[PDB]
């Protein structure tokens, strides 16, 4: 939308009004503290000198006009019948040109759909909800698309034919993000993150069995996965919110209060995760809570049903697949029903598929935390390091290593060092340790490392160096 | 689990799984046997032609229909049908696969029965259920209200919703429908000097009836119109020559919906067994009845149905109100796509008939708490 | 802090905050259960519709009142109507919110105890008081003196006051109020061939009553005006057509309060009781009395009325004497703006039944002096 590069809103015909595009204007038109005029000029000369040319990156420009453009059309139903025709035929006529198709047959595509029964084709009535619908999914899953073509092909520059073996991956996710008006997309990101925390946890039992196995005694070998894995059950087991959801969307005349109310018969009393909405400080509204490993969270519910729904039109995407342009190699590939899609279960698949992918690859965790709101370093606040210290769960996986004997040393340097504690192999530690007046039940012997409950060395220790 | 949804329907079975908009097996409910002596010597054919390949092989062939008016008449050709779509057209194995069954409105319980028995028995499915064609239908259509017309091959019959909750006491069936219209038009065509008397000319009849015909608005007008002019004749091919001319045959046929007493049945028309069954209810939905009438079934697709049935409601229902029909392009698979939809959601897990629980309470479990 | 000014009444609650010049919250009072069985699965409607939301369920429901005559009889469906118009037409938690109940004189005390304990356990209620229909509409019409008539839906009493001291030997209490109109219009609808039977066709029935019944000033006159004029006649439209025409039947059902041998119950007529009661006070406080008639409830809100009621009146006091009757445009919400005025005194804060005061008196704490 910037305006220091007339060649792209010349060809992509943009007004330079973002008020103009009902994709766009619902949200925030421009805010400060940021020009992207310099992002622009970064992004074009980092498209221009690479692996690819700049037709690819016209075309590209072109898609995300096309974009744009899908918010104008007004599809007004048809007197005496629920079927929906188009008004505007200006805004489509543009989109065709965009894209190269035939402005008729993309409305005609979207208006009559056809699907094959048996061995012939009917065509499919649909109003105007239905077409707005599947219009919004068409967009949405070219932009995914588009996106994910131009991440294969600075992939495919990338590499190199050296012999590849035993790969390094690096991983940068948000964390548990909390603001005062928690919805859908903060679900999904919760969701995910409470899947890494369960993972990380997993991980740290594995280590900790192993430890246990290699000195031969298990302290409570109990697995920490089901100490988390009630939250899970509630968001992506059946009868969950996200399957109660997706049953929602396909019912006849489902509502937002009608899922509420359907998720309260279902789950409050239930599962003690699910409780009451809280009125504190004043929020705006709530809905429902959840008891998540950070604390109390609670959602809203309005627009759930409009955003999870994905009805995929199918002659539009056999359209895409004849046009001149990006479009083939965008669209290539295209049995659940295509009405039966949803932005939840992609979102579950593709989780699934990140975790089936770590789990072969040994984890190593680091945690990052802005200190303070603003760019100053001198003041740091308190509440804000305390809800990401809470939220990253570092105090949490702490006090997980220390509920066992986290405190381990060798018997020989123990033997050798901490004797001063009262000044005057196996066998020689164990008359040394019960002579200082220790009581038998805090510690438990092994053959290497010997395991302390937390606090003795440190009590040890301070009182040695008293007696130097 | 990947639940597998069937319509067993009448001279028409399609199957498929749930969660799709559009059934992958359409074909006859037709079973056919050789009536010839055969001469030739090491082809071996088989003893019975089931579905498709019945069509084909037609015109050797003696081709039945197992079942009359939506109960089954003859059963081994039902466990045919079933084995030829479980098998041969699907190629999936019934025994992980829940079956949904879609049933007709008034029928004997014996007929439910049976088909649990040959489901759980035979094919060994581990669970199975029951449903009404017009709930399905309603439930393909994304409402929640609304009398609705499911007017098959075999019987037609007007079930009334409001809120989702049934009126069974005004559930009316009528078993005029697609075969009685075939008859019908086989009897009417005979005075043009075409004689369709096997049971192959059944096929060529019933295409002649999908292709050449439609419903009039008006009768006695249209009649005078045909009766003079010749702009309502149009020829048809018959698969090996000899065109036919059929004039007011094609819109007289029809008209037996709407006339009944072409036949020498004495019940009313459609248009007035719908405004009988709006009539029975209370006076308090009536509004949405009638401002929500749903058109489903193969038989409902003659081009003219939906405005002459609005017309004739119109002139019944009180003139203060407005009369709105629904009649999507695809009415005849709409029962499949609110069988999928319904076999999809997830509060439906709990409704299955299991093989334990069918195990311990006998055939009769069908009319219990479970449906 | 905020007090609730509460009005159970019969067929119509209202309620609201002290303070306030209307009530916030108006809705009748009844319980839906579904009398059907439901063949949508997966929507899973509610098993009890209270309030105004069973109003738009009138054809799926059947709608049962929770009070016949002023006394409740269900107290699970009381309950649950409590529970609704504390947490969803007012939306506010009644824990910290003192509330002002009213009830009919001459009331069981089984059911003051059993609504005082229901508010005291069941809500927590800080405080809670009962108090009297009549006083508060005495509040709400700017007197001190005069007997007022509270004809609601269940019962219809009578009860004077002079100079804020009321007289418990005059009170007259009689149970013929809307209910028994809207039964006896049922009734005589039959006549000209309408027939109201269901639960849901009382609401209709209660419609047309209230819409187009007048009182008449002389019977036997509009009775000759009526056989041999039309004029009279006037036309309902139902809620799907076929509008009925009701003429004589207009003026005949409110005549019930006048001449109750209609419909067989021997006491007299309510002008008659409102003499007699007048003539049962002292002969020092009549002409008050006589000369401040206050008229209140939703009963009383027929056209002419009060012409009628000042007639009879007239003809059965002394010809020397001044008859005024005070019908206020807003009778029908008289009792609750009277009790908002009530809880709104600052000498009333003392009044109230605290719950310490309750927990150690037991329920019996209501008939003492803190009534
Ligand atoms: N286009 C059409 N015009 C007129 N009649 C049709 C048309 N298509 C199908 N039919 C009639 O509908 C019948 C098919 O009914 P069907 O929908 O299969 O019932 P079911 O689903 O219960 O088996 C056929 O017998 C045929 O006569
Ligand atoms: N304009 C009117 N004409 C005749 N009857 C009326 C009118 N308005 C209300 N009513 C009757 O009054 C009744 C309401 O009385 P109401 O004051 O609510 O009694 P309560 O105070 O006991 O709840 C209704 O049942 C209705 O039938
Ligand atoms: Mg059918
Ligand atoms: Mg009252």
């Amino acid at each position: 939308l910037s305006n220091k590069k007339p060649e792209l809103l010349d060809m992509l015909l943009i007004t330079n009004n973002p008020y103009d595009y009902a994709f766009i204007s619902q949200g925030e038109t421009t805010v400060a503290s940021i020009d992207d005029a310099e992002e622009l000029m970064a992004t074009d000369n980092a498209f221009d000198v690479l692996g690819f040319t700049s037709e690819e990156k016209n075309s590209m420009y072109k898609l995300t006009g096309a974009i744009m453009h899908f918010g104008n059309m007004k599809f007004k139903l048809k007197q005496r019948e629920e079927q929906a025709e188009p008004d505007g035929t200006e805004e489509a006529d543009k989109s065709a040109y965009l894209m190269g198709l035939n402005s008729a047959d993309l409305l005609k595509g979207l208006c009559h759909p056809r699907v094959k029964v048996g061995n012939e084709y009917v065509t499919k009535g649909q109003n105007v909800q239905q077409v707005i619908y599947a219009t919004g999914a068409l967009a949405k899953a070219v932009y995914e698309r588009m996106f994910n073509w131009m991440v294969t092909r600075i992939n495919a520059t990338l590499e190199t034919k050296q012999p590849r073996q035993y790969f390094i991956g690096v991983l940068d996710i948000a964390g548990f993000e909390i603001f005062d008006f928690n919805s859908f997309e903060q679900l999904c990101i919760n969701f995910t993150n409470e899947k890494l925390q369960q993972f990380f946890n997993h991980h740290m039992f594995v280590l900790e069995q192993e430890e246990y196995k290699k000195e031969g005694i298990e302290w409570t070998f109990i697995d920490f996965g089901m100490d988390l894995q009630a939250c899970i059950d509630l968001i992506e087991k059946p009868m969950g919110i996200m399957s109660i959801l997706e049953e929602e969307c396909m019912f006849p005349k489902a509502t937002d209060m009608t899922f509420k109310a359907k998720l309260f018969d279902n789950h409050l009393g239930k599962s003690a995760n699910f409780q009451k909405p809280r009125n504190i400080k004043g929020k705006p509204e709530a809905h429902f809570s959840l008891i998540h490993y950070a604390g109390i969270v609670d959602y809203n519910i309005i627009g759930w049903l409009q955003k999870n729904k994905d009805p995929l039109n199918e002659t539009v995407v056999g359209l895409y697949q004849k046009s001149s342009l990006k479009l083939l190699s965008t669209l290539f590939a295209n049995k659940k029903g295509s009405s039966f899609q949803t932005v939840s279960a992609l979102h579950r698949e593709n989780l699934n598929k990140l975790m089936t992918n770590l789990r072969s690859t040994h984890p190593h965790f680091v945690r990052c935390i802005i200190p303070n709101e603003t760019k100053s370093p001198g003041v740091m606040d308190n509440p804000l390091v305390m809800h990401q210290l809470r939220c990253n769960g570092v105090l949490e996986g702490i006090r997980i290593c220390r509920k066992g004997f986290p405190n381990r040393i060798l018997y020989g340097d123990f033997r050798q060092r901490y004797r001063i504690l009262n000044p005057a192999s196996r066998k020689g530690a164990e008359k040394l340790l019960s002579s200082l007046d220790i009581d038998h039940n805090q510690y438990k012997f092994g053959h290497t490392k010997v395991f302390f409950k937390a606090g003795l060395l440190g009590l040890l220790e301070e009182m040695r160096d008293e007696r130097l | 689990t990947t639940a597998l949804v069937c319509d067993n329907g009448s001279g028409l079975v399609k199957a498929g799984f749930a969660g799709d908009d559009a059934p992958r097996a359409v074909f006859p409910s037709i079973v056919g046997r050789p009536r010839h002596q055969g001469v030739m010597v090491g082809m071996g054919q088989k003893d019975s032609y089931v579905g498709d390949e019945a069509q084909s092989k037609r015109g050797i062939l003696t081709l039945k229909y197992p079942i009359e008016h939506g109960i089954i008449t003859n059963w081994d050709d039902m466990e045919k049908i079933w084995h030829h779509t479980f098998y041969n057209e699907l190629r999936v194995a019934p025994e992980e696969h829940p079956t949904l069954l879609t049933e007709a409105p008034l029928n004997p319980k014996a007929n439910r029965e049976k088909m649990t028995q040959i489901m759980f028995e035979t094919f060994n499915v581990p669970a199975m259920y029951v449903a009404i064609q017009a709930v399905l239908s309603l439930y393909a259509s994304g409402r929640t209200t609304g009398i609705v017309l499911d007017s098959g091959d075999g019987v037609t019959h007007n079930v009334p919703i409001y809120e989702g909750y049934a009126l069974p006491h005004a559930i009316m069936r009528l078993d005029l429908a697609g075969r009685d219209l075939t008859d019908y038009l086989m009897k009417i065509l005979t005075e043009r000097g075409y004689s369709f008397v096997t049971t192959a000319e059944r096929e060529i009849v019933r295409d002649i009836k999908e292709k050449l015909c439609y419903v009039a608005l008006d009768f006695e007008n249209e009649m005078a119109t045909a009766a003079s002019s010749s702009s309502l004749e149009k020829s048809y091919e018959l698969p090996d020559g000899q065109v036919i001319t059929i004039g007011n045959e094609r819109f007289r046929c029809p008209e037996t919906l709407f006339q009944p007493s072409f036949i020498g049945m004495e019940s009313a028309g459609i248009h007035e067994t719908t405004y009988n069954s709006i009539m029975k209810c209370d006076i308090d939905i009536r509004k949405d009845l009638y401002a929500n009438n749903v058109l489903s079934g193969g038989t409902t697709m003659y081009p003219g149905i939906a405005d002459r049935m609005q017309k004739e409601i119109t002139a019944l229902a009180p003139s203060t109100m407005k009369i709105k029909i629904i009649a999507p392009p695809e009415r005849k698979y709409s029962v499949w796509i609110g069988g999928s939809i319904l076999a999809s959601l997830s509060t439906f897990q709990q409704m299955w008939i299991s093989k334990q629980e069918y195990d311990e309470a006998g055939p009769s479990i069908v009319h219990r708490k479970c449906f």
